[PDB]
């Protein structure tokens, strides 16, 4: 319950240049992000300090961490399945794919594998209908998984 | 992709004209282009930036495109960012010289990450590639470029909000009235539009005038990118004018299965909001923007849903609310009953329990709902919902005679 920001702050010195003159608030969105990346889960005692670097009111960064979906709370599976369940994705029947993916995966959609490798989402439209089913693993991709196939690609984390 | 392509597609080449330009030339260029928004707006495209007309004040105007929508796809916009980054980089560059901005910034989808990663990386290129910057290009004008990557919101999607992205702070539409649009978000001047704007003005200015603008129904300028989704064998992007047959759209998405033909009913012409259609409807399109409108269509996305005959009506459009649902900002008091009022309100009918005046009820709530709002998004969510009842409500007005089912199943 103690971030820093310290090592990694030369490169989020340069965050502070993109807005001009007076404020920091770009900064936010910049600082959230390169917290994320510190810790996952990241905790209310990283937010503050965050904010003397911001030089803002808890509440005023507190108001942004409301607002953005993709900052995190507390902790995800270090894979963490972002499944889309919006309609068109749901158009793509895909979502039998999750539910046959759940019960490989092995909690209820709501939860975690308590090996924390994962961390399930219900996603909302990841704006990739065309390519639906589009599953974001982490940072990165996957597009329209068989369920067979999904499975498989839940496998190679896995390993 | 990178700098090849992007010197291999000759992007730029243009530029160098550019240098020349004749941003008034350039500017009333767009005008016989004629160009309205892309995004759906329809404003003039000449008339948003000529809203600018600066002259002097302090501070600095900035412009920037949106590389972010949401629209629940097709990701037609995501997919303009990755395959040519840098043409959208030169438009970036060329046009925001008319404005007469010193620099821009681009926000980005909040899901893309390493995709986002390549449109900086195409931009890093750009200092490297030393185009335009400081004294730039042979011209005077400045250029300086920032991309930050994105919370994640649905509502960010709004001008106001997307201008408060950037403000990134509980972003919300700023205040109608006081635009002035372009003054004074991150404290200036500064006009917004869709990114394919950004780039595809670029382009045309290279081109005559005539070339991109004649091409289509005077109703609509030009050439679009439609992209399709549907219970059909082929659904993507597809680089079409303005103006062509839907069936014939269909045809070239060889959408399965046949239609109007096994099976029904309808499609979501825009992205999600507009009115739906209906099997009748579809030999209308002609999907020229102007030709939806009387249809009271509106593909203001570009991106077709099909929604198959064999599926409950209430089923899908209910499901598709919920995103709606998601979607409150929370700016305005109303709209919180908006997406509430609506949604479980919803979700009654799906399941089906529901007496039969209620669906005449939810048609009051639209107007009301509709009566008016900060957003924006919210109103387009909510009209959306209203041809709901109309046609497939209409149709689901019997959809709901299998509520009665439910009802006749009740004991
Ligand atoms: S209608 Fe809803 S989403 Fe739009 S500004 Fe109002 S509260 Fe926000
Ligand atoms: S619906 Fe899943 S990506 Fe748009
Ligand atoms: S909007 Fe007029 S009372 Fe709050």
């Amino acid at each position: 319950x103690x971030x820093x920001x310290x090592x990694x702050x030369x490169x989020x010195x340069x965050x502070x240049x993109x807005x001009x003159x007076x404020x920091x608030x770009x900064x936010x969105x910049x600082x959230x992000x390169x917290x994320x990346x510190x810790x996952x889960x990241x905790x209310x005692x990283x937010x503050x300090x965050x904010x003397x670097x911001x030089x803002x009111x808890x509440x005023x960064x507190x108001x942004x961490x409301x607002x953005x979906x993709x900052x995190x709370x507390x902790x995800x599976x270090x894979x963490x399945x972002x499944x889309c369940x919006x309609x068109x994705c749901x158009x793509x029947x895909x979502x039998x794919x999750x539910x046959x993916x759940x019960x490989x995966x092995x909690x209820x959609x709501x939860x975690x594998x308590x090996x924390x490798x994962x961390x399930x989402x219900x996603x909302x439209c990841x704006x990739x209908c065309x390519x639906x089913x589009x599953x974001x693993x982490x940072x990165x991709x996957x597009x329209x998984x068989x369920x067979x196939x999904x499975x498989x690609x839940x496998x190679x984390x896995x390993x | 992709x990178x700098x090849x392509x992007x010197x291999x597609x000759x992007x730029x080449x243009x530029x160098x004209x550019x240098x020349x330009x004749x941003x008034x030339x350039x500017x009333x260029x767009x005008x016989x282009x004629x160009x309205x928004x892309x995004x759906x707006x329809x404003x003039x495209x000449x008339x948003x930036x000529x809203x600018x007309x600066x002259x002097x004040x302090x501070x600095x105007x900035x412009x920037x495109x949106x590389x972010x929508x949401x629209x629940x796809x097709x990701x037609x916009x995501x997919x303009x960012x990755x395959x040519x980054x840098x043409x959208x980089x030169x438009x970036x560059x060329x046009x925001x010289x008319x404005x007469x901005x010193x620099x821009x910034x681009x926000x980005x989808x909040x899901x893309x990450x390493x995709x986002x990663x390549x449109x900086x990386x195409x931009x890093x290129x750009x200092x490297x590639x030393x185009x335009x910057x400081x004294x730039x290009x042979x011209x005077x004008x400045x250029x300086x470029x920032x991309x930050x990557x994105x919370x994640x919101x649905x509502x960010x999607x709004x001008x106001x909000x997307x201008x408060x992205x950037x403000x990134x702070x509980x972003x919300x539409x700023x205040x109608x009235x006081x635009x002035x649009x372009x003054x004074x978000x991150x404290x200036x001047x500064x006009x917004x539009x869709x990114x394919x704007x950004x780039x595809x003005x670029x382009x045309x200015x290279x081109x005559x005038x005539x070339x991109x603008x004649x091409x289509x129904x005077x109703x609509x300028x030009x050439x679009x990118x439609x992209x399709x989704x549907x219970x059909x064998x082929x659904x993507x992007x597809x680089x079409x004018x303005x103006x062509x047959x839907x069936x014939x759209x269909x045809x070239x998405x060889x959408x399965x299965x046949x239609x109007x033909x096994x099976x029904x009913x309808x499609x979501x012409x825009x992205x999600x909001x507009x009115x739906x259609x209906x099997x009748x409807x579809x030999x209308x399109x002609x999907x020229x923007x102007x030709x939806x409108x009387x249809x009271x269509x509106x593909x203001x996305x570009x991106x077709x849903x099909x929604x198959x005959x064999x599926x409950x009506x209430x089923x899908x459009x209910x499901x598709x609310x919920x995103x709606x649902x998601x979607x409150x900002c929370x700016x305005c008091x109303x709209c919180x009953x908006x997406x509430x009022x609506x949604x479980x309100x919803x979700x009654x009918x799906x399941x089906x329990x529901x007496x039969x005046x209620x669906x005449x009820x939810x048609x009051x709530x639209x107007x009301x709902x509709x009566x008016x709002x900060x957003c924006x998004x919210x109103x387009x969510x909510x009209x959306x919902x209203x041809x709901x009842x109309x046609x497939x409500x209409x149709x689901x007005x019997x959809x709901x005679x299998x509520x009665x089912x439910x009802x006749x199943x009740x004991x």
